[PDB]
């Protein structure tokens, strides 16, 4: 008798709940949705294929290694899917677990997606809102940092990189949406900024609050950032989904023809 | 340098600099154990990364780090520290702190208290001096108190009068007034003054001497009754009444007077029962008359010049009496051998008062140890700090040979072969003062600097043969980097056409004046037409080296390129001063006197600082009118106090420099119309 | 000018508090073949310093940051002097010279306003995409995602290495304390074992991260033999028209 398989139940369903139902239920209130079901919207129904569910991060430091800072997954969902019958890659991030916040299982996970993308010639669409890195592993986190943009900046130009701001993105995190094609927001609950407005009261000693210090508003508006604005999360993908139909797969590939009447 | 008699195991040195890096170098040698002391900014010293363990004892400020007596015993009391060098300087002088450290139970390498309690002061010595039958300056015994008193001496002690505040002094504080209206006016200033300095006011009268010169005999004792001294010294050049060149044989003294002195600075040593090394320092008019004047308990800022005639090390010598062993001399056994001059590298500008104290960060130090015949005392390595609370002394520089001629000729080679970048320097007057006439024939007094230069220091006046010299070096220098910026490597794809000029016609401009150069290039060898005047620059031509020996005609020369910019202005290090020259090429030189000059809006009306530190007294106000030759305001920084001079007339606009205030070097102070 | 020549006036420019500021130029100038360097843009955005010499002879680049103007932070015109620098270097084959102490990026409302993200990837990308041999200096700080903008191992970098005073961070611990150990509420032994264990250069030296931790004196020796094995240095890269500037 073995338990090696009511274990894989039992890690399916802790990773399919992400880091508790309190906390489902908070990002609910806030108006916001959880990664998968963005997932599911995105792609068509039936095509998902999700990769690297079963890795974990490798902290040592600071208590992580008791089973309540435990969570399968590492607060990202990566994968492949099909829009309208064409391919493409899929990551998103879950501010469940630990806000989102990157580390060395996480940068791999998306690595692993883009060397995918780029090797057989497929888009790559971003669903981002992370904390930024996460203090306690250290150096590593910034290596994971550096090798996504190493990423980003050798894919340009060869395959479509797209990217959804859906909330609170600050730190060093801000600047893989800033390196790609084009950037989205959700209005009244995305963000992007450097600091929080807590060292602006250290140093600058002004007011203001994030609404206007990194809102859809202001990157819309005043800053240049972002390119457009959505109402609210079902319409942004909607909205994206049709964008994505019209642009090709690859710069080795011609611009898209449909039927026309 | 025998290591079989024991002596101490642990030494503490308080103190920094050079003479801190002399004793732990001679207590290394003699195998003893050191301690360094070091302030926060004295963090990266050369002392105290050459010295076993270190204690930091305060702030930058010398008031708590260097002078700060509890911090000094304490850091003894824990480094278990059995002696304590004090150098000179600082708490060296001090009888509170020699006091403490025989009290508890430290042996404190020097003179006992006693000594120096009595060399203290400037009556009780005197009359000490005076009655150890030594001759004396003429005067009067007991302080002034009233200006009428003052000039009822005068009348009897004659027209010419000395006025001098009793202790403290140090360099300062003295005046030569003698008229009996002058007699009032200074005796009151100097009163209120002494009060400003150290308050105890007390003042005495005696004659002044004129046209001295200023002989220094060294003397050595310990505590078994024995006395040496270890021959003379000549120190006359000084500005601000202090020391700048000495040189170990006087050549105005013959045997005789040598010995009167000698044995009379050894009668006195034996009167006070000095059992230390230490020095006594005479006044000699032009009819061969010694008079008495100070005598310093502790080590001589000079000391190593007379080493070199003699062959001892005196630090040796103190250590071992302080352990209590007798001399191993007699003095009979002192002998003169050679000549010996030394001289003083200070970090401060020539051209200013004879010296002004600069800051900044050495960006290169070299030093001439391969030359023969010299030696170097510096607390110096590349990448030191110079700040504003210490003296601003860099470097000794000491040379010796058979007689003075010699000693001369490698002193000069080696102020020329003497690399520092990064602060101000005084090397330009070192090097001019050993080359004067007078010096060389042996004609100087204590005021060679203030008759020799009356206006002050200008630099070095070269003559038309140096003149020319340096117009062919710089234009074959000027050559020489226009050559090898055209050497390029090979590329395969579009080979390089090397021009075939044969001849360089240059313009070179030299203070206000215009010279046509003509320069040849035969491989090594630079033929230069300069006005007509033909020369031969010949030289390896290594334009990375910070020193380039050349040879003009035979000539051999040591020049340095300080900086090079490509619009042809050149800085020239030749014979120590620093030459700005302007080279262009003749076609070049045409077509810029098309160029309408850059208007420059700075003619006087302005009061910058010519001297960086602290500001603590201003004398004037905003919306006030000035008049000519009175100080505005008094600047102190290291060791030194300067008030800048008048001499236009106009209101002050506004004042930017308040008491307690810092100022950098260049910052405007005082506004004017 | 020889190239093993050793530079002992480095080994105590960087002061031991971390409050004083120095000059770069003084490092540059010590390192450099003659001491011969030519400035670009020396009165714009004097926050960085870009410019041309020569090492063993050969045409080098050289970027750097000077802690004596708004203590080494980065901005918006900063960045694009850089990057156009960096980006023109690339180019025309001359390498590249680093020398790292940057605290972050400059905070503000104005320089949210005015796309300081744009700009910083300017930066990012311009060092990430150069193909040319690279050599950098890490003197005193490296902190958080700027670390990753200034050329670091991570980006394809050729040899990176880092001085005994160097040390590199997320941020600095006062907030590294104040975001972990919040419950505990007692930053008294907090902070200062945070700073025993993470400041200093160690952290990225055990994972590989920095080849070396060099003395200073021995700077330009170590950067010209490694110019004379990287010259030969060449990498192949996707197939692409162009890529896309944050421009
Ligand atoms: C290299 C680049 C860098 O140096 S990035 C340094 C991090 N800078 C920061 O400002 C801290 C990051 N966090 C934030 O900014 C805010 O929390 C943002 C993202 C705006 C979210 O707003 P708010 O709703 O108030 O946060 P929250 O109360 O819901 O916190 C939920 C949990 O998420 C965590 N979290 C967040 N970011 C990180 C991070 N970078 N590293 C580690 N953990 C992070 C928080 O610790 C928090 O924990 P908990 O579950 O409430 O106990
Ligand atoms: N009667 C005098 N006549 C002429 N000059 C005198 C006379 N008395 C003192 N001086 C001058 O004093 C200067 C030397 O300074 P001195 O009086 O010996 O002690 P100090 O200035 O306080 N510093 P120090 O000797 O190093 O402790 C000499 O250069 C003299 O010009
Ligand atoms: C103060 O920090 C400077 C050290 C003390 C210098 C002493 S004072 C008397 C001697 N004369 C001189 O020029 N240096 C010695
Ligand atoms: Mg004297």
């Amino acid at each position: 008798a073995t338990s090696v398989n009511e274990r894989i139940e039992n890690k399916r369903r802790t990773a399919l709940l992400g880091g508790g139902q309190r906390r489902i239920d908070a990002q609910h209130k806030r108006g916001k949705l959880t990664a998968r079901e963005r997932i599911s919207l995105l792609l068509d129904p039936g095509s998902f294929v999700e990769s690297d569910m079963f890795v974990e991060h490798r902290c040592a430091d600071f208590g992580m290694a008791a089973d309540k800072n435990k969570f399968p997954g590492d607060s990202v969902v990566t994968g492949r899917g099909r829009i309208n019958g064409r391919l493409v890659y899929v990551f998103s991030q879950d501010f469940t677990v630990f806000g989102g916040s990157l580390s060395g299982a996480h940068a791999q996970k998306i690595c692993k997606i883009m060397d995918q993308a780029i090797t057989v010639g497929a888009p790559v669409i971003g669903l981002n809102d992370s904390g930024g890195a996460r203090i306690q592993e250290g150096v590593e986190s910034l290596a994971g940092y550096a090798d996504i943009f190493l990423r980003n900046v050798t894919a340009s130009g060869v395959i479509p990189q797209i990217s959804l701001i859906m909330g609170p993105c600050a730190g060093g995190a801000v600047y893989s949406p800033a390196l790609t094609d084009f950037t989205f927001m959700v209005k009244d609950t995305s963000y992007l900024f450097i600091t929080g407005p807590d060292v602006v009261k250290s140093v600058t000693n002004e007011d203001v609050t994030q609404e206007e210090l990194g809102g859809a508003k202001t990157h819309t508006t005043m800053s240049g950032v972002a390119h457009r604005a959505f109402e609210n999360d079902v319409d942004a993908l909607c909205n994206l989904r049709d964008f994505f139909n019209y642009l090709p797969l690859s710069s080795q590939d011609p611009a898209p023809v449909r039927e026309c009447h | 340098y025998d290591p079989n008699e024991k002596t101490f195991d642990k030494i503490l040195v308080a103190n920094r600099g050079e003479i801190a890096c002399r004793v732990i170098r001679t207590c290394k040698k003699m195998g003893i154990k050191t301690v360094a002391i070091h302030s926060d900014v004295d963090a990266s010293s050369v002392h105290v990364k050459m010295a076993d363990e270190a204690v930091c004892v305060g702030p930058a400020p010398t008031s708590k780090s260097y002078l700060n007596m509890d911090a000094i015993m304490e850091a003894i009391k824990k480094t278990r520290a059995q002696a304590v060098h004090p150098g000179y300087g600082f708490l060296s002088e001090n009888k509170e702190f020699a006091r403490c450290l025989a009290a508890e139970d430290v042996v404190f390498i020097g003179p006992d208290t006693h000594a120096i309690q009595a060399m203290g002061d400037k009556i009780e010595s005197k009359l000490l001096a005076k009655k150890a039958e030594v001759n004396t300056i003429p005067g009067f015994d007991g302080v002034v108190k009233d200006a009428e008193e003052a000039v009822r001496i005068a009348r009897e002690i004659g027209y010419p009068v000395m006025i001098k505040a009793s202790a403290g002094g140090g360099g300062k504080g003295m005046r030569i007034a003698w008229d009996d209206e002058e007699t009032r006016d200074g005796f009151r200033l100097s009163s209120q003054e002494a009060a400003s300095s150290f308050g105890d006011d007390r003042l005495l009268i005696e004659k002044f001497i004129d046209n001295p010169r200023h002989i220094e005999i060294q003397v050595l004792g310990d505590k078994h009754g024995n006395a040496l001294w270890l021959n003379e010294r000549e120190c006359s050049i000084q500005r601000r009444n202090q020391k700048v060149v000495e040189e170990a044989p006087s050549i105005f003294l013959d045997a005789e007077t040598r010995r009167a002195m000698g044995e009379q600075a050894v009668a006195l040593a034996r009167a006070v029962k000095y059992s230390s090394a230490g020095t006594v320092e005479f006044l000699v008019d032009s009819k061969k008359n010694f008079y008495f004047l100070e005598m310093n308990t502790r080590l001589q800022v000079e000391h190593p010049v007379t080493e070199c005639i003699t062959g001892l090390d005196l630090v040796q010598e103190m250590i071992r009496v302080a352990k209590g062993y007798p001399l191993r001399h007699k003095q009979a056994d002192i002998r003169i051998n050679g000549w010996a001059v030394e001289c003083r590298v200070y970090a401060e500008d020539p051209y200013k008062s004879f010296g002004l104290p600069s800051i900044g960060r050495l960006s290169q130090y070299q030093e001439p140890l391969h030359l023969p015949g010299v030696r170097v005392d510096s607390g110096i390595q590349p990448g030191s700090d110079i700040s504003i609370y210490y003296d601003p002394m860099i470097s000794k520089l000491i040379t010796y040979g058979s007689d003075r001629t010699e000693a001369l000729k490698r002193m000069a080679d080696a102020l020329d072969n003497y690399v520092i970048r990064g602060v101000t320097h005084n090397i330009a007057l070192l090097r001019e003062v050993i080359i004067n006439s007078r010096f060389v024939k042996g004609d100087i007094s204590t005021k060679f600097l203030s008759d020799v230069y009356p206006d002050g220091f200008k630099g070095h006046m070269l003559t038309k043969s140096e003149k020319n010299q340096l117009l062919a070096i710089a234009s074959s220098l000027f050559v020489a980097f226009q050559l090898r910026a055209q050497h390029f490597q090979e590329n395969s794809r579009m080979p390089v056409i090397k021009p075939d000029i044969a001849n360089w016609e240059l313009s070179v401009k030299l203070h206000d004046k215009v010279h046509t150069v003509v320069a040849s290039n035969n491989g090594s060898v630079f033929s230069v037409e300069v006005d007509g005047s033909k020369l031969n620059v010949t030289s390896t031509w290594n334009l990375a080296s910070p020193l380039l020996s050349v040879s003009v005609d035979g000539t051999q020369r040591t020049v340095q390129c300080l900086s090079r910019e490509a619009g042809g202005n050149m800085s020239i290090q030749f014979l120590g001063t620093v030459y700005k020259v302007n080279i262009l090429t003749r076609l070049a030189a045409e077509l810029n006197k098309f160029m309408l000059e850059k208007v420059t809006e700075d003619t006087s009306s302005v009061l910058r600082s010519p001297m960086p530190g602290v500001v603590v007294a201003v004398s004037v106000k905003p919306g006030d009118a000035v008049a000519e030759g009175q100080e505005i305001c008094v600047i102190e920084a290291m060791k030194m106090q300067n008030s800048m001079t008048a001499g236009k007339t106009g209101t002050v606009k506004s004042v930017h420099c308040q008491a307690g205030d810092t100022v950098g070097e260049g910052d405007l102070l005082v506004e004017l119309e | 000018d020889p190239s093993d020549r050793l530079v002992p006036e480095l080994d105590t420019i960087v002061p031991l508090e971390s409050t004083k500021a120095y000059n770069m130029v003084d490092i540059i100038h010590s390192v450099v073949d003659e001491r011969e360097f030519f400035e670009i843009m020396p009165n714009y955005a004097k926050n960085i310093i870009v410019g041309f010499a020569r090492m063993n002879g050969r045409t080098v680049g050289i970027v750097g940051n000077q802690p004596k103007v708004a203590s080494g932070c980065l901005d918006i015109n900063s960045s694009v002097k850089g990057a156009r620098f960096v980006r023109f270097c690339d180019a025309f084959n001359i390498p590249l010279i680093t020398f790292v102490d940057v605290p972050g990026f400059l905070p503000g409302t104005a320089q949210e306003y005015g796309g300081i993200i744009r700009h910083g990837a300017k930066l990012l990308y311009a060092f990430a995409e150069a193909t040319v041999p690279k050599v950098t200096v890490i003197t005193r700080k490296a902190y958080g995602g700027a670390y990753d903008v200034m050329s670091s191992k991570h980006l394809c970098g050729d040899t990176n290495y880092a001085w005994p005073t160097a040390e590199i961070a997320v941020m600095g611990a006062k907030g590294a304390v104040e975001i972990i150990f919040k419950g505990h509420e007692n930053v008294e032994a907090a902070q200062a074992e945070y700073i025993e264990k993470f400041a200093n250069p160690f952290p990225a030296a055990v994972r590989g991260f920095v080849d070396d931790i060099i003395q200073p004196s021995s700077t330009r020796a170590r950067i010209c033999c490694d110019l004379d094995v990287l010259a030969s240095k060449k990498v192949q890269r996707p197939w692409r028209k162009h890529a896309n500037i944050p421009l």
